[PDB]
C-alpha cells in the first residue's frame, strides 16, 4: 500500500503512527511494522487526525525506535482457519505454538466480526448433565446455555474447568473450543499433556478440540484481542461448519481488564473503577458473538476472575447481563471445605424452572433453598449463643441443612491426584433422588463425617458403615 | 416467545437497544419509546411502559459523555442524569377528559446495585416515583418467587388506585403484617412469649404464605 | 439442687455468650476499618476525575 | 460598538456560550432573549470568558439551535411580574401564566434575584403559630415569621402533612401564601391545585389568598433553580411594598438544593462533598436570608425538605439542619407503627419549647414526655432479650406510658380520605397541654394504649377510651 507512515510515537503497547499520506487506514484496520522483531501486527482504533492514528498493538512493544517504517495491511487480520485449526494450539497471530507448523487455510476470517442479530437468534432451554450434583439441581445446563463461573483467586477454576471438558465436551460433538486469555502457561501445559493423552487432541487422528492460548505475559493490547481471534475460531465452526460448538474462556476478566489498562492510554476516559467506558458495549459485542444461532448454537462457559471478589465491581455486573446460567464459586463456601466450592444460594439458570426440567426437582432444589437460607440466617444467633437456645424444630431444620451442606460435596475427578481423593460424578437422575430422601430426613441419622467429603448418597451410607468400624 | 404464547403480542410492542446496539442509540431509545406510548395516548388509547433497564441507560450516557468529554456528576454518570430522567418520566400520566383521557403509564426499573439505593441513579428515581417495590433476593431463596420486601415498598398514591372492593379487603391487611414483621424479629431474640404475640405470629404465618407468589400465574 | 443447676448454668451460658460476641465485634471491626479506607479511595477518586475532566 | 446580539458558539447541552460582538461588555447575572420559534429561549449569564464570550446555563431546551444566532440580553436578573394578579394566578419560570387566566402583573416586575435584608432589618418575632397539631404545637411548636422545616423521607404521608398544614395554618392565616413547587410532579401540581378550589383558597372569581408557581421536575435543572429566586420575590413584594404579611410555601427544597448541584457540575466548578455545589452554604443562605421578618412586614416560610434515603449527614440535608428554625423530623420506625403524624419526638425540635416562652407547664410537661420515650427505647433492647427479666414494676410503667404515648401521637389529617379517611382534629393549645399533663400523673393509666390512637384533645382521649370501655 501507499500508506506508509512512520512511528512517532510508543506510549506502552499503544503505539501512534504518523501516515506521509492522506490515504489512511479505517478503525478496526490492520498494520505491519516491519522491525527486527519481525512483522508486529497492530490495529488501529483511533485516528488522532492529520495523519497521525493511535493504535492497539496485538504484538507485543519493547525496542522499538522512534520513526520506524509502517505499511497498512488492512482490515481486521485474517487467521487461517479449517479443521486443522483443530489439534493446534496458536498465539495471537494464529501461528501454531504446539508447532505443528502452519494452519491448513480454507476460510481466513477477520478477527473482528459483528455480532449476530435479533433475527438470527434461535431459542434453546435443553437439559445437559454435568456430572456434577449440586450444578444438575440448581442449574442443569442446556445445549447453547452460557454459563459462567465467577471464581474467586485460584479457587480450582482450573480445576472446575477441567471437571467440565472431562465429562460435558466427552458428551458433545460438532466441535469444542478451549481459548484461555491470559492463561499461567504451567496450568496450560498440564490441559495441553492431558489433551493429547485423552486424545481430545488427538493428532494421528483429528482432534476434536482447537486450541488458542494466550499468555498472561502477553502485554495487555494482545490480550483483548486473543478474545477476538477465539470468537472467530468459534464463529467458523458455528457458522460456516454449523456446528454445534462448545466455548471455554479462563478468564474473561482478563478481557475487561486489558480494556481497563488501555483505556487511558486511548485517550479514553476510564469509567468506574477503572474499567473503560466502552466496558458495556465490549462485553456486549462479545457477548453477541458468543450468542447462540439457528445456524449453530454454542455453549459457553467463561470465567471470570473476580478481583478481590465483590461482584457489583463493573465487569461482574456486565457479565450477569449476557449468562442464562451462573454458577458464581465463592471463597466462603470454598472455605467452609465443601468441593466443589460452588455457592448453592448463588447459581441460577432459566432452565430450573417449573416441569421445564420437572416439577418435583423444582420443587425439590425450592426447599434446599428455604431450608439453607434459615440455617445462613441464624448463623449469628446459633454462635453467639447455641442451636439449642433456639427451638426444637428448628434444631432439626439446621441439623438436616448441616448434613446438606457436607452432602453437597463431591470431589473432583481431575483433581483427584491433587486433593488425593478420587473424584465422583453423580447424574442427575441420580441427584433428584438423594436430595428427596435428605429432605425427608431419611438419612439424617447417620454421621456427618460420613457426609462430608463424599459424592452419592449411597457413597455416604457405605461411610456410615465404614466409620461404625 | 412468552408473550406470543399468550397471545399478548397483539398488543405488546417491544422496543429494544441490545448490549450489542450503540451507547448513543441505548441512551436514545427509552426516550422513543416514550414517544410510541405518547401516540397511545394521543389516541386516547391507554398503555403502560416498562423500563427495564435505566440503570444501563445511565452506563450508556455516561460513556457518551466521557467520550465527549464533558464534566460528569458523581458516580461518573454524567450530571443531568436527573434531567434525562425526569423530562421522561412526566411523560407518562392519564390526561383529562379534554386531553382524550389516554393514559401512558410507566413502571420504571432499575436493578439494585446490593441494595444500595443510596447510588445517584436510584436516589434519583426514588424521587421522581409515586412508590418504591423494594424487591428481596433473600426471600427469592427463602422461596417466594416473585419475593418482595414491603416494609420498603410504598405507594404514595394510596387506594385510590386500588379497587375499591380490595380497599375494603386489605384495610387491616397492612397492619396484621406489621404486627407479624415486629413479632417475627423480637422472637428469633428467644424470648418467652405471651399469647397476645403469639396470635400476631400464628396468624402471621398464615398471611406470610397468602402473600406468596410463583413466577407466571397471574388471578 | 435442680435450681441450683438453673441459675448456675444462666451464669456460665451469659459468659460464654459474651466471648463470642467479642470475636464477632472484631470481625465486624475489621470489616468496617476497610469500609472506611475504601470509602476515602472512591472520595479521592472522585476528586481526582473532577479535575481531570 | 455593536447592537446587542451574541452569536451562539458552543451548545453543550444546556451550557451554551455566545459569543457578544467585540464593543459590548456584558454583566454577570443578565437574562438573555433569544427569540426561537420554541418561544423565547432565556439564558441566565453565569461566566464571562472573555472578549465577549459569554458562557451562559439554558433555562430550557437546547434543540434545533445554530452557532451563529443573534442574542439580545435584557441585561439583569429576569424580571418576574409582582401584584396582586399574580394572587390567583399559575406563573411558571419565566414569570408567564400557565394557568392561562391572561396577564400577570399589575403594574410592575421586579428582578428574579434580591438580597438578603440588612441585620437591623433581619430581626424577627418569638411568636407560636399554633396549628391544633398536638405533635407539633408541643413538640416542636411554629412560630410567626418562622422559617418551619418539615423534613422528612420520602412520601410517608409527607403530601398529606403539608395538606394538612395548608387547610390549617392557611385558613387560620392573616396574611397570604404563596405556593411554589420546585421539580414537583404534575400529578401533584394538579392535586394541589384541584385542592385549593376546593379550599377556594384559589378562587376563580375575584383574587385566591395565594398565588402560585407550579415549576416541575421535567424543566431542565437550570429553570429548576431559578424558581426559587422567583417565588421568593413575589413574597418580597407583598411583604415589602404592599407591606401585606405572606406565609411561603415551597416544596421540595431538596430539588433545589439538587438543581444547583447539576449546573455547578455541568458550568465546571470542581465539585465539592457528595456532589454538592461549592457555593452551597451561600446560596442556602442566600434562600434563606432574603425570607425574614422586616419592619415592612413578616413572610413564614414552611419549607419542605425531602431527606435523601434518611440521610441527613449528606451536605445537603446537614447544611439545611442549621438554616432552618422550626424543625420537624419524621422517622421511618414511627411511621411504621402506624402513628401518622410520623413525627419523632426526639428528632422534632423548634427553637420556641423552652421555659415560659411556651408556658413554663406546657415545657414540663414536654420534657416528662421526652424522658419516658427515650427510656422506652432504651428499654426495647432489654426487652428483645430479657423480656420482662430484669424489668421492674416501674419499666412495665414507664412501656405502657410510652406506648399509650407513642400513640398519642397519632391523629388524624382533614386530608386524609384515602389516606385514612378519617377527618383531622385541631386540639386546643390549652387542651394539649392539659391531655399530656393527665397522661404522665397516671390519671389515663387505667385507660388502653389504643384510646390515644388517632386522638386529639382531652375530650378525645376520653371519648376513646369510652368508645373501648363500652
Amino acid at each position: 500500500t501507499p500508506i506508509t507512515g512512520k512511528v512517532t510515537a510508543v506510549i506502552g503497547a499503544i503505539v501512534d503512527v504518523h501516515f506521509e499520506q492522506s490515504e489512511l487506514p479505517a478503525i478496526l484496520n490492520a498494520l505491519e511494522i516491519k522491525t527486527p522483531q519481525g512483522k508486529l501486527v497492530l490495529e488501529v482504533a483511533q485516528h488522532l487526525g492529520e495523519n497521525t492514528v493511535r493504535t492497539i498493538a496485538m504484538d507485543g512493544t519493547e525496542g522499538l525506535v522512534r520513526g520506524e517504517k509502517v505499511l497498512d495491511t488492512g482490515g481486521p487480520i485474517s487467521v487461517p482457519v479449517g479443521r486443522e485449526t483443530l489439534g493446534r494450539i496458536i498465539n495471537v497471530i494464529g501461528e501454531p505454538i504446539d508447532e505443528r507448523g502452519p494452519i491448513k487455510s480454507k476460510l481466513r476470517k477477520p478477527i473482528h466480526a459483528d455480532p449476530p442479530s435479533f433475527a438470527e437468534q434461535s431459542t434453546s432451554a435443553e437439559i445437559l448433565e454435568t456430572g456434577i450434583k449440586v450444578v444438575d439441581l440448581l442449574a442443569p445446563y442446556a445445549r447453547g446455555g452460557k454459563i459462567g463461573l465467577f471464581g474467586g483467586a485460584g479457587v480450582g477454576k482450573t480445576v472446575f474447568i477441567q471437571e467440565l471438558i472431562n465429562n460435558i465436551a466427552k458428551a458433545h460433538g460438532g466441535f469444542s473450543v478451549f481459548t484461555g486469555v491470559g492463561e499461567r502457561t504451567r496450568e496450560g501445559n498440564d490441559l495441553y499433556r492431558e489433551m493429547k493423552e485423552t486424545g481430545v487432541i488427538n493428532l494421528e487422528g483429528e482432534s476434536k478440540v482447537a486450541l488458542v492460548f494466550g499468555q498472561m505475559n502477553e502485554p495487555p493490547g494482545a490480550r483483548a484481542r486473543v478474545a477476538l481471534t477465539g470468537l472467530t475460531i468459534a464463529e467458523y465452526f458455528r457458522d460456516e461448519e454449523g456446528q454445534d460448538v462448545l466455548l471455554f474462556i479462563d478468564n474473561i476478566f482478563r478481557f475487561t481488564q486489558a480494556g481497563s489498562e488501555v483505556s487511558a492510554l486511548l485517550g479514553r476516559i476510564p469509567s468506574a473503577v477503572g474499567y473503560q467506558p466502552t466496558l458495556a458495549t465490549d462485553m456486549g459485542l462479545l457477548q453477541e458473538r458468543i450468542t447462540t444461532t439457528k445456524k449453530g448454537s454454542v455453549t459457553s462457559v467463561q470465567a471470570v476472575y473476580v478481583p478481590a471478589d465483590d461482584l457489583t465491581d463493573p465487569a461482574p455486573a456486565t457479565t450477569f447481563a449476557h449468562l442464562d446460567a451462573t454458577t458464581v464459586l465463592s471463597r466462603g463456601i470454598s472455605e467452609l471445605g465443601i468441593y466443589p466450592a460452588v455457592d448453592p444460594l448463588d447459581s441460577k439458570s432459566r432452565l430450573l424452572d417449573a416441569a421445564v426440567v420437572g416439577q418435583e426437582h423444582y420443587d425439590v432444589a425450592s426447599k434446599v433453598q428455604e431450608t439453607l437460607q434459615t440455617y445462613k440466617s441464624l448463623q449469628d444467633i446459633i454462635a453467639i449463643l447455641g442451636m439449642d437456645e433456639l427451638s426444637e424444630q428448628d434444631k432439626l431444620t439446621v441439623e438436616r441443612a448441616r448434613k446438606i451442606q457436607r452432602f453437597l460435596s463431591q470431589p473432583f475427578a481431575v483433581a483427584e491426584v491433587f486433593t488425593g481423593i478420587p473424584g465422583k460424578l453423580v447424574r442427575l437422575k441420580d441427584t433428584v433422588a438423594s436430595f428427596k430422601a435428605v429432605l425427608e430426613g431419611k438419612y439424617d441419622n447417620i454421621p456427618e463425617h460420613a457426609f462430608y467429603m463424599v459424592g452419592g448418597i449411597e457413597d455416604v451410607v457405605a461411610k456410615a458403615e465404614k466409620l461404625a468400624a | 416467545q412468552t408473550l406470543e404464547q399468550h397471545d399478548a403480542m397483539k398488543y405488546s410492542i417491544i422496543v429494544a437497544a441490545t448490549a450489542s446496539e450503540a451507547a448513543p442509540l441505548q441512551y436514545l431509545a427509552p426516550f422513543t419509546a416514550a414517544s410510541i406510548g405518547e401516540w397511545f395516548r394521543d389516541n386516547g388509547k391507554h398503555a403502560l411502559i416498562v423500563y427495564d433497564d435505566l440503570s444501563k441507560q445511565a452506563v450508556a450516557y455516561r460513556q457518551l459523555s466521557l467520550l465527549l468529554r464533558r464534566p460528569p456528576g458523581r458516580e461518573a454518570y454524567p450530571g443531568d442524569v436527573f434531567y434525562l430522567h425526569s423530562r421522561l418520566l412526566e411523560r407518562a400520566a392519564k390526561l383529562s377528559e379534554k386531553e382524550g383521557s389516554g393514559s401512558l403509564t410507566a413502571l420504571p426499573v432499575i436493578e439494585t446495585q446490593g441494595g444500595d439505593v443510596s447510588a445517584y441513579i436510584p436516589t434519583n428515581v426514588i424521587s421522581i416515583t409515586d412508590g418504591q417495590i423494594f424487591l428481596e433476593a433473600e426471600l427469592f431463596y427463602k422461596g417466594i418467587r416473585p419475593a418482595i420486601n414491603v416494609g420498603l415498598s410504598v405507594s404514595r398514591v394510596g387506594s385510590a388506585a386500588q379497587v375499591k372492593a380490595l380497599k375494603q379487603v386489605a384495610g387491616s391487611l397492612k397492619l396484621f403484617l406489621a404486627q407479624y414483621r415486629e413479632v417475627a424479629a423480637f422472637a428469633q431474640f428467644g424470648s418467652d412469649l405471651d399469647a397476645s404475640t403469639k396470635q400476631t405470629l400464628v396468624r402471621g404465618e398464615r398471611l406470610t404464605q397468602l402473600l406468596k407468589q410463583n413466577q407466571y400465574s397471574p388471578l | 439442687q435442680g435450681y441450683a443447676a438453673e441459675i448456675s448454668a444462666r451464669r456460665n451460658a451469659m459468659d460464654n455468650a459474651s466471648k463470642n460476641a467479642g470475636d464477632m465485634i472484631n470481625r465486624y471491626s475489621i470489616l468496617y476499618n476497610r469500609t472506611r479506607q475504601a470509602v476515602i479511595t472512591n472520595e479521592l477518586v472522585d476528586i481526582i476525575t473532577g479535575a481531570s475532566s
